[PDB]
RNA sequence: GAGUGGCGCGGACGCUACGCCGCGACGAGUAGGAGGGCCGCUGCGGUGAGCCUUGAAGCCUAGGGCGCGGGCCCGGGUGGAG
RNA sequence: CGCGUCCCCCGCGAGCGCACGGGGUCGGCGGCGAUGUCGGCUACCCACCCGACCCGUCUUGAAACACGGACCAAGGAGUCUA
């Protein structure tokens, strides 16, 4: 006589409540383990180099898995092939940013649109703030802000990417579900570089802004983010 | 959530290191009196 | 400045019937409610057909 | 039955406790403090007896009401706001009230009150300024500080004491309180050479004098 | 008594070359001639004091003919102690090269 | 039925009055007096009217009876309430809640009656 | 002791000047009433600098404060006493206005009735 | 049931 | 999700469903095309117990407004019959 | 951070309160005002700064030393039939 369905509706609420606490603890401990990974990742590159240097040899480090490509040129007076490659990168606007994992079918595209992009190998802190500050998800093909973990957990949960930290781990350490985790991210709406561009029209090598800037994308990510 | 724990650990670490640095500077001043 | 071709960013379907008859328009109000609420994909296809022109819902012979 | 305690983990950063929730569960004794599972009043009438109603239904509803507005959190009232000082406004500093009817007058600071406003006393002898409040923003703090720590400011001259009630007439209480505080400060300003005269003089910008260049 | 404000000159508006934005003024405060010395004046209150034909009220006074457009020193302009100000009404171009009073009393010292 | 003879009336009734980007309905039993399905005072089986009296003071409450709806003359029972304001607004609440008589128009009728007792109150 | 609306929001307007027609200044034959310039070399049409502005949809007023008077009400235009009871339940949002060609004796009824119903009138003192 |  | 089994008479708003609400993205434009006009004009069928010699149409306006706009509503003056 | 029990090495406790927590509030105040001041974005006149060539038109291209236009009112051009 309602004594049953009083408590039964509470028993539901408690089971919903205790389940979030278990999901919170997992998110907390996945975040603690990636800290332990990034440490070991950062440490072993210095370690392998020191033992190369002790022996008198060289540790040629792993050619990078992951690039961050920023469009530097505008939308006006652009080649048809360059238009296509820029819009397959989802760089459809000036100072739009996307992560692009390196291979042969990546770089022969990035070298073909060299004059229209400034790209390089992003940091861990660069991948953090780009995902934290500028992080927007393509949910129902709508640019919805990543403010709770239940937007990444709902779209990317089937790949066990169930929080903001899992996404950062998936991008930086280019995971088996990088494509689905990176295509989830809307092309990053970055502001104009606060400090100034050197020269938009010429390559970075010849005192410009365009093309591959290996370590140096991070200085302009912080200039723009 | 783990961010709070990481930040607290970093701040405590930094304070410890600053105290150590101050102690080393005091030892240097003692040597520079000797 | 975003390179978006605004050619095909208006979908040219019916979102109501062009007819002003109130017996057909009351049937739409009923299947507006059923189609979206009932998860059955039947009522959605019926609602679409209630909109369609005389030519697009031709007379089915007995 | 249990009386409240002060929070055990100290505030390392704003919104962070110094101890983790394993170092805290430890301190709070939760390892040994476990736990398992209005309206109507009857009045007499001299007839029958009535059941009268506390907060009864209204006689008038207007033609349209506004809806209940959403719940924001960090928006306290002014009585609950945190009250900041400048670190240059120390109890004993001599200020320069910039904007008042007493504009430019060099004035002895007393204490930050319980409403953000500075209790200030430019001696009514010297400046011709009473017991008066001033705002921090409309007041320059100088490198001119008297040893005020050991003068007993009265308790009763508070924020509500100086609030405008409604031709203003000075209450004879306000005249005693001026003389009560002036008897403690004004001997200790004469202790410093040429300070009694400095308070008398008014502040003035002049030719070739730029406020960013005079460092004070 | 004495002067409680600093001598600034309405040295034109915030402008490119072939476009001016009348909402922001460019103030030349006397004495400060670098970005190092313009830091004191940021957030300070700036008054364009003029007088007209008709009397208007005076707050804590009898009606003068003197009037004001109150403003605020928003941020530094350029490399040479010029400063941006933003007035509640856009300053009239009558005032170009005339005296506006950068006050002291959004004071931080 | 209600939903049928709405679709005839909705745009072409004699009571419908459009100007100044605003639409009203000057019907005998519309209260809030706006062009709506809910508030239309011709088209529903159960309709609540709140009008001032044929004399100066009071509120009459028009309850459209269930039976003779094709009978315009006998279709409405009119009850004048000449009491204090608090118990006039009560009576109208009890006619609608505790007869279940079109409970969507419970608060609109009490707000109307309130604005009629306010109208017949003398201005200073 | 005037009538208050329900909400009195800050009526923010994107532009208060009229969109006067191009070359309405030079000619008397050309009225101030706006007409889009559709000429092949027109400065105003093809957005030249320091020229007459064209009405875009961008200048559209906020939907909440659209048609809202300086008083914070909307107008509803009234011909007779019977068209006021229309406004007796939309009282705090929409105010009455008596039409120009309503007679001197008939305003005196509509002004006096709007006093009873607490309906605001924009032009109550108009014949006397 | 662990915290009973 | 259902079954036999071991006192206080109370609760805002709403939903012209051709209505209302929410969320993302986008907005040059000639020729040209389409849509929406509670844009305007003059006649007809309806309707508004519409307005009008206690002053219609028209006309003027350094008056008050509204609408992104086409335009429109008011106040004052003139006017005499819609 | 229990144990009632299941084994590889030797399913609901009650409260309280603070808030870097799903978009602003103050439980802060202060000057003024009936014959000279207050408000009025627009509208009237004037001044200043920046911008700013004269429209229609055919044209690859018009402010053009291309053509039409002194000025104003009224009239004036995709119709109806098949």
């Amino acid at each position: 006589n309602f004594a049953e369905l009083k408590i039964k509706r509470l028993r539901k609420k408690f089971a919903q409540k205790m389940l979030r606490k278990a999901r919170r603890k997992l998110i907390y401990e996945k975040a603690k383990h990636y800290h332990k990974e990034y440490r070991q990742m950062y440490r072993t590159e210095i370690r392998m180099a020191r033992m190369a240097r002790k022996a008198g040899n060289f540790y040629v480090p792993a050619e990078p898995k992951l690039a961050f490509v920023i469009r530097i040129r505008g939308i006006n007076g652009v080649s048809p092939k360059v238009r296509k490659v820029l819009q397959l990168l989802r760089l459809r606007q000036i100072f739009n940013g996307t992560f692009v994992k390196l291979n042969k079918a990546s770089i022969n595209m990035l070298r073909i649109v060299e004059p229209y992009i400034a790209w390089g190998y992003p940091n861990l802190k660069s991948v953090n703030e780009l995902i934290y500050k500028r992080g927007y998800g393509k949910i129902n093909k709508k640019r919805i802000a990543l403010t709770d973990n239940t937007l990444i957990a709902r779209s990317l949960g089937k790949y066990n990417i169930i929080c903001m930290e899992d996404l950062i781990h998936e991008i930086y350490t280019v995971g088996k579900h990088f494509k689905e985790a990176n295509n989830f991210l809307w092309p990053f709406k970055l502001s104009s570089p606060r400090g100034g561009m050197k020269k938009k029209t010429t390559h970075f090598v010849e005192g410009g802004d365009a093309g591959n800037r290996e370590d140096q994308i991070n200085r302009l990510i912080r200039r723009m983010n | 959530p783990y961010a709070k724990t990481m930040r607290r650990n970093t701040i405590l670490r930094q304070a410890r290191n600053h105290k150590l640095r101050v102690e080393r500077a005091a030892a240097a001043l003692a040597a520079k009196s000797d | 400045g975003v390179d978006i071709l605004h050619n095909k960013d208006r979908k040219v379907w019916r979102k109501e019937p062009k007819s002003q008859d109130m017996y057909l328009r009351l049937l739409v109000k009923l299947y507006r409610f059923l189609a979206r609420h009932t998860n059955s994909t039947f009522n959605q296809v019926v609602l679409k057909r209630l909109f369609m022109s005389r030519t697009k819902r031709p007379p089915l012979s007995l | 039955k249990g009386k409240p305690h002060c929070s055990r983990n100290p505030v390392l950063v704003r919104g962070i406790g110094r101890y983790s929730r394993s170092a805290m569960y430890s301190r709070k004794a939760l390892y040994k403090r476990k736990y398992a599972a209005l309206a109507t009043v009857t009045k007499p009438v001299g007839g029958g007896t009535r059941v009268v109603k506390l907060r009864k239904m209204p006689r008038y509803y207007p033609t349209e009401d506004v809806p209940r507005k959403l719940l924001s959190h960090g928006k306290k009232p002014f009585s609950q706001h945190v009250r900041k000082l400048r670190a240059s406004i120390t109890p004993g500093t001599i200020l320069i009230i910039l904007t008042g009817r007493h504009r430019g007058k060099r004035v002895v600071f007393l204490k930050q009150l319980s409403s953000g406003l500075l209790l200030v006393t430019g001696p009514l002898s010297l400046n011709r300024v009473p017991l008066r409040r001033t705002h921090q923003k409309f007041v320059i703090a100088t490198s001119t500080k008297i040893d005020i720590s050991g003068v007993k400011i009265p308790k009763h001259l508070t924020d509500a004491y100086f609030k405008k009630k409604k031709k203003y007439e000075i209450t004879e209480q306000r005249k005693v309180d001026q003389k009560a505080v002036d008897s403690q400060i004004l001997p200790k300003i004469k202790a410093v050479p040429q300070l009694q005269g400095y308070l008398r003089s008014v502040f003035a910008l002049t030719n070739g004098v730029y406020p960013h260049k005079l460092v004070f | 008594s004495g002067r409680l404000w600093c001598k600034a000159i309405f040295a034109g508006y915030k402008r490119g070359l072939r476009n001016q934005r009348e909402h922001t003024a460019l103030l030349k405060i006397e004495g400060v001639y670098a970005r190092d010395e313009t830091e004191f004046y940021l957030g300070k209150r700036c008054a364009y004091v003029y007088k007209a034909k008709n009397n208007t009220v005076t707050p804590g006074g009898k009606p003068n003919k003197t009037r004001v457009i109150w403003g605020k020193v928003t941020r530094a302009h350029g490399n040479s102690g010029m400063v941006r100000a933003k007035f509640r009404s856009n300053l009239p171009a009558k005032a170009i090269g005339h005296r506006i009073r950068v006050m002291l009393y959004p004071s931080r010292i | 039925s209600a939903h049928l003879q709405w679709m005839v009336v909705r745009n072409c009734s004699s009571f419908l009055i459009k100007r100044n980007k605003q639409t009203y309905s000057t019907e005998p039993n519309n209260l809030k007096a706006r062009n709506s399905f809910r508030y239309n005072g011709l088209i529903h089986r159960k309709t609540v009217g709140v009008e001032p009296a044929a004399d100066g003071k009071g509120v009459v409450v028009v309850m459209k009876r269930r039976s003779g709806q094709r009978k315009p003359a006998t279709s409405y029972v009119r009850t004048t309430i000449n009491k204090n304001a608090r118990a006039t607004l009560s009576s109208i609440r009890h006619m609608i809640r505790k007869n279940k008589y079109h409970p969507d128009l419970r608060m609109a009728a009490i707000r109307r009656a309130s604005a009629i007792l306010r109208s017949q109150k003398p201005v200073m | 002791a005037a009538l208050r609306p329900l909400v009195k929001p800050k009526i923010v307007k994107k532009r208060t000047k009229k969109f006067i027609r191009h070359q309405s200044d030079r000619y008397v034959k050309i009225k101030r009433n706006w007409r889009k310039p559709r000429g092949i070399d027109n400065r105003v049409r093809r957005r030249f600098k320091g020229q007459i502005l064209m009405p875009n949809i961008g200048y559209g007023s906020n939907k909440k404060t659209k048609h809202m008077l300086p008083s914070g009400f909307r107008k509803f235009l009234v011909h007779n006493v019977k068209e006021l009871e229309v406004l007796l339940m939309c009282n705090k949002s929409y105010c009455a206005e008596i039409a120009h060609n309503v007679s001197s004796k008939n305003r005196k009824a509509i002004v006096e009735r709007a006093a009873q119903l607490a309906i605001r009138v924009t032009n109550p003192n108009a014949r006397l | 049931r662990g915290l009973r």
